[PDB]
C-alpha cells in the first residue's frame, strides 16, 4: 500500500533536541488548543 | 559570504550531514561548518561589556 498527501502553506512550532533531532510539532491551525 | 567578527573556536555541536549553520536562539548564527574541512565552528562575538 502506498500513501499520497497534498501539502498546504502552514505554520508549525518545531520541537529541536539537544541532538537537533526534530522530536515533535504542533499544527498552528489544527484546533484551538494548537493555536 | 557569511559576514561577521567573533572568535572562531571549537563548536561542540552534532551537526547533521547536511547542516551548515547553527542558531540558538535568534538570527545570530552560533555555529559554522568549515568550508574545506568540514570541521564544525564556534562563533562567539569578541569580548565586550
Amino acid at each position: 500500500a502506498y500513501y499520497v498527501g497534498y501539502l498546504q502553506p502552514r505554520t508549525f512550532l518545531l520541537k529541536y533536541n539537544e541532538n537537533g533531532t526534530i522530536t515533535d510539532a504542533v499544527d498552528c491551525a489544527l484546533d484551538p488548543l494548537s493555536e | 559570504g557569511l559576514k561577521g567578527t567573533g572568535v572562531l573556536t571549537e563548536s561542540n555541536k552534532k551537526f547533521l550531514p547536511f547542516q551548515q549553520f547553527g542558531r540558538d536562539i535568534a538570527d545570530t548564527t552560533d555555529a559554522v561548518r568549515d568550508p574545506q574541512t568540514l570541521e564544525i565552528l564556534d562563533i562567539t562575538p569578541c569580548s565586550f561589556g
